RNA sequence: AUAUGUUAAGUGGAAAAGGAUGUGGCGUUGCCCAGACAACUAG
RNA sequence: UUGGCACCUCGAUGUCGGCUCAUCGCAUCCUGGGGCUGUAGUCGGUCCCAAGGGUUGGGCUGUUCGCCCAUUAAAGCGGUACGCGAGCUGGGUUCAGAACGUCGUGAGACAGUUCGGUCCCUAUCCGUCGUGGGCGUAGGAAAUUUGAGAGGAGCUGUCCUU
RNA sequence: GGGAUAAGUGCUGAAAGCAUCUAAGCAUGAAGCCCCCCUCAAGAUGAGAUUUCCCAACUUCGGUUAUAAGAUCCCUCAAAG
C-alpha cells in the first residue's frame, strides 16, 4: 500500500520513550509522480507503476543517461511530469484510486505502520568458498595443507556425477532480498524523507521500494 | 432383495412428483426434499409407491435396497419429523443458546460453539440435556454425531456427552 | 562470553576459591554465556575450611563476566574479573558474605536473594 | 486397533466383516478390533 | 476378427506358510405354505 | 556383519580410521496424528499412518566398537567402491634399522608386543558454480512486466494465565 | 489462512428383512502433498503482454544504398568489478 520509491543515505540511531534506543535507517523518498496504470480490462493485471527521481531534458546528443530519450519522453509526457529514472510496478494495491499524474504523498503512513523493503544486495565481487557460504575450514596446522578450499563435491563411481546445487566459488553477487516487518519511527514531511528500524539492503544512494506489510 | 417386494407407503397428503430420475416429497413438515436416487425403475400408481427392475444382478440385487429405503427415509420424516437427543452427563455443563448458536460449557479454557443450519430446528429443552429436530434422518443425524465429537464419554467416571439411551462401557480405576 | 573450560574467581565465602565450567546449561548446543545464565562447574583451588571440596561438581551462576551486557538503552557494563556463585539449586547462594560488587540484570530471573546479600548493585 | 496377519473371532461375540482395505473384525468389547493388515 | 464365458485387482505387468460371509460353474445332504431362518413377548 | 564361489581388474582399479562436504532409504530417536491398555491425573508400555525438519560438547585408545562425565525436545539404524587422498593429514596396517618373549642346532621366522620411518601431477572432454559475444523472436528500439516451470524456507524449549 | 487425503473416528444403507463406516452417496481428520511466503525465470523456438519513438531514392526490389530512432567505438571513475 503506496509504495514510495525512496533512496538511503545512512544510518543513525534515535532516542525512543522511556529509555529505548532503536537504530534507524534513513530513506530518503524524493518525488514520485505516477505514470500509467495497468489493469485487468486492458491485458491482465491491476497495478500502478510509480516513477521516482527525474532527469533533465530530451534528445539531443545522449552521451550518458541523465537525459531522456523519444521512447521515454512520450512515455512520461502521457502524464505531464518530467521524464524518469526509476520506474516499478506495485500490483499490490488500489487499482481504483490513484489518479494519474498525481504525486503519491510522503506521509501515505504513520509512525507505527510496518512495513516491508526490497532492494538489491552490497554484492562483494567473487568470492570463494567458505565467506559465501556458512562453510568451514580446514585445519590451520599439524600439517594439512588443505586450509580453505571447499572439500568434496560428490561420491565415487555408484554417482559418477556432481549433483547440480553444488554452493561451489563463484560470484558473491547483488540480487534483490527482503526483509519483512520493519516498522517506521517516525515521518517527517517538510524535509521529504521517512525513517525505518534497524537496516536494509543496499549501498547508499542506492535503490529500494517500500510497500506495506503481508503479515 | 428381501425388501424387494416391500413397497414401504405412500401415506401422506404429499405428493412423490418424479422427473428425471427423483422425486420432490412436497409435505407438511417439510418442503420438498429432493435426490437422484438411483438408476433403477419404479412404479408411483395410487397408495403403495414399489420399485422393481430386472433382476438376478449381485451389482443390482444389492442396489435395490439402495433405493427404496431412501424413498422410505424421505416420506417418513416430511410426514412426522424426527431426530434424536443429547443428555450431558457429569456436572459443569450447561448447554445454553443464543439464538441457533447453542454454545457448551464442558469444563475447557473456553466455551465450544456451533451454526445450526436450515430445516434442522435446533432445540434445548432442559436445563442441561439438548435434542435435535429435523425432517431429513440422513441430514440431522451428522448434527448429532458433531456434538458428540466436542467431549466423548471419559470411561472412568462416565461425564461426557452420550445419545439417548445406549450402553457405554464402565472401567473401574483408581 | 564465559564458555566450555573457563577459570573463574568466585565470589562467595563457602570455600572454593576458583572452579572450571564443564558445561554451559540452557539449550541444545550451547556455546557461550553471559550474565544470568547457570553453569555446571567442578571446583579446583579449595579454601581449608569452609563448605564445599576439591572435585565436588556444583551448579553454580555466572555473574560479573568480562565483556558488557547491553541493557536496553543503549548502556553496558564492562567489569574486570569474571566472577561465580555457588548456588544451592533454590536459586540461592550457599554462604552469605558474597563480595565484589553485582549486575542488576539478574533481577528478573529471581535471583533476588543474592542481590540483598550483597554490596553496591549496578 | 490390532494389525495381524491372522483374524479369528477371538470370543464368539466378535462379527468378522470386509471394509474399505481389509478384513476387519468388530465386536463388542474394544480389545477385539482386528485387521489383516 | 468372430462365439462362449471369467476377473474389478492394474491381478495381467516378480514371493510361501497361513487368514477370510470376495466371486463362478459345479455335486451331496437336513430344515419347509402343516409354514423355518430373519424380527416380537414368556420363566 | 562372518563366510562360500573365482565371473571382470596384476601392461597397478591406492588400503583402515579421522577432518572438509554432502546426498538417499524408513525397519522412526525427538516433534505431528490416532487405536489399545492390568491407562485415577502427571508419567509409562505396545501398535498403526507419517521423511517436512532436527539429531550434542569432552576423557580414554590409531581406532571402528565400547564404557564413563555433564547436558538436551532427542543423542535412530543403514546405503552411497565398509561414500569422498588427480580435496587433506599418516596415528596403524603392508618396506629396509633395533630389541623382548618364544620356535628353529642355523640363516631367520610371529592376525605377539615395542621405538623410528619420502604420500607425485600446470585440467583436454563430460558434470558443476558463476559470467559474456553471434543469431533467432516476419519492420527497428527503449522501458516496465505476466509466470508455464525451477530453486529457497519448513526445527524447537522454558516461564506465566485458565 | 485455504483444497484432497493416509491412519483413525462418523452419519445415513441394502446385499444377507437385524446389525453393519460402504457397495452407489455425505462428513470430519495430520510439522505430510498443492495454492499461499521470498528468489530466479518467455532460448517456455509453444520465443508471451502493455505503453512510447522512426518511416526514402535508385528502381525489372538486384535493392543498390545511406541514414533515423536507438546504440557503440573512445575517454575521467565507481554504489560495480
Ligand atoms: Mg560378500
Ligand atoms: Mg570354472
Ligand atoms: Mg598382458
Ligand atoms: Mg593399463
Ligand atoms: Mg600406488
Ligand atoms: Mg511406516
Ligand atoms: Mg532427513
Ligand atoms: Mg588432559
Ligand atoms: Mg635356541
Amino acid at each position: 500500500t503506496k509504495g514510495i520509491l525512496g533512496r538511503k543515505i545512512g544510518m543513525t540511531q534515535v532516542f525512543g520513550e522511556n529509555g529505548e534506543l532503536i537504530p534507524v535507517t534513513v530513506v530518503e523518498a524524493k518525488e514520485n509522480v505516477v505514470l500509467q496504470k495497468k489493469t485487468v480490462e486492458v491485458d491482465g493485471y491491476n497495478a500502478i507503476q510509480v516513477g521516482f527521481e527525474d532527469k533533465k531534458a530530451y534528445k539531443k546528443d545522449a552521451k550518458s543517461n541523465k537525459y531522456a530519450n523519444k521512447p521515454a519522453e512520450g512515455h512520461a509526457k502521457k502524464a505531464d511530469a518530467a521524464p524518469k529514472r526509476f520506474i516499478r510496478e506495485f500490483r499490490n494495491v488500489d487499482v481504483d484510486a490513484y489518479e494519474v499524474g498525481q504525486e503519491v504523498s510522503v506521509d501515505t503512513f504513520v509512525a507505527g505502520d510496518v512495513i516491508d523493503v526490497t532492494g538489491v544486495s552490497k554484492g562483494k565481487g567473487f568470492q570463494g568458498a567458505i565467506k559465501r557460504h556458512g562453510q568451514s575450514r580446514g585445519p590451520m596446522s599439524h600439517g594439512s595443507h588443505f586450509h580453505r578450499a571447499p572439500g568434496s563435491v560428490g561420491m565415487a563411481s555408484d554417482a559418477s556425477r556432481v549433483f547440480k546445487g553444488q554452493k561451489m566459488p563463484g560470484r558473491m553477487g547483488g540480487n534483490t532480498v527482503t526483509v519483512q516487518n520493519l516498522e517506521v519511527v517516525q515521518v517527517d514531511t517538510e524535509n521529504k524523507v521517512i525513517l525505518v528500524k534497524g537496516n536494509v539492503p543496499g549501498p547508499k544512494k542506492g535503490l529500494v521500494e517500500i510497500r506495506t506489510s503481508i503479515k | 432383495s428381501r425388501v424387494g417386494k416391500k413397497i414401504i407407503d405412500i401415506p401422506s397428503d404429499v405428493t412423490v412428483t418424479f422427473d428425471g430420475n427423483h422425486v420432490t416429497v412436497k409435505g407438511p413438515k417439510g418442503e420438498l426434499s429432493r435426490t437422484l436416487n438411483e438408476r433403477m425403475t419404479f412404479k408411483q400408481e395410487e397408495n403403495t409407491i414399489e420399485v422393481v427392475r430386472p433382476s438376478d444382478s449381485k451389482e443390482d440385487r444389492t442396489n435395490h435396497g439402495t433405493t427404496r429405503a431412501l424413498l422410505n427415509n424421505m416420506v417418513q420424516g416430511v410426514s412426522q419429523g424426527y431426530v434424536k437427543v443429547l443428555e450431558l452427563v457429569g456436572v459443569g455443563y450447561r448447554a445454553q443458546m443464543q439464538g441457533k448458536d447453542l454454545i457448551l460449557n464442558v469444563g475447557y479454557s473456553h466455551p465450544v460453539e456451533i451454526k445450526a443450519e436450515e430445516n434442522i430446528t435446533f432445540s434445548v429443552e432442559k436445563n442441561t440435556v439438548v435434542k435435535v429436530e429435523g425432517i431429513s434422518k440422513e441430514q440431522v443425524g451428522a448434527l448429532a454425531s458433531n456434538i458428540r465429537s466436542v467431549r466423548p464419554p471419559e470411561p472412568y467416571k462416565g461425564k461426557g456427552i452420550r445419545y439417548q439411551g445406549e450402553y457405554v462401557r464402565r472401567k473401574e480405576g483408581k | 562470553m564465559i564458555q566450555q573450560e573457563t577459570r573463574l574467581k568466585v565470589a562467595d565465602n563457602s570455600g572454593a576459591r576458583e572452579v572450571l565450567t564443564i558445561k554451559v546449561l540452557g539449550g541444545s548446543g550451547r556455546k557461550t554465556a553471559n550474565i544470568g545464565d547457570v553453569i555446571v562447574c567442578t571446583v579446583k583451588n579449595a579454601t581449608p575450611g569452609g563448605v564445599v571440596k576439591k572435585g565436588d561438581v556444583v551448579k553454580a551462576v555466572i555473574v560479573r563476566t568480562k565483556s558488557g551486557v547491553r541493557r536496553n538503552d543503549g548502556s553496558y557494563i564492562k567489569f574486570d574479573e569474571n566472577a561465580c556463585v555457588i548456588i544451592r539449586d533454590d536459586k540461592g547462594p550457599r554462604g552469605t558474605r558474597i563480595f565484589g560488587p553485582v549486575a542488576r540484570e539478574l533481577r528478573e530471573g529471581n535471583f533476588m536473594k543474592i542481590v540483598s546479600l550483597a554490596p553496591e548493585v549496578l | 486397533m490390532k494389525v495381524r496377519p491372522s483374524v479369528k473371532p477371538i470370543c464368539e461375540k466378535c462379527k468378522v466383516i470386509k471394509r474399505k482395505g481389509k478384513v476387519m473384525v468388530i465386536c463388542e468389547n474394544p480389545k477385539h478390533k482386528q485387521r489383516q493388515g
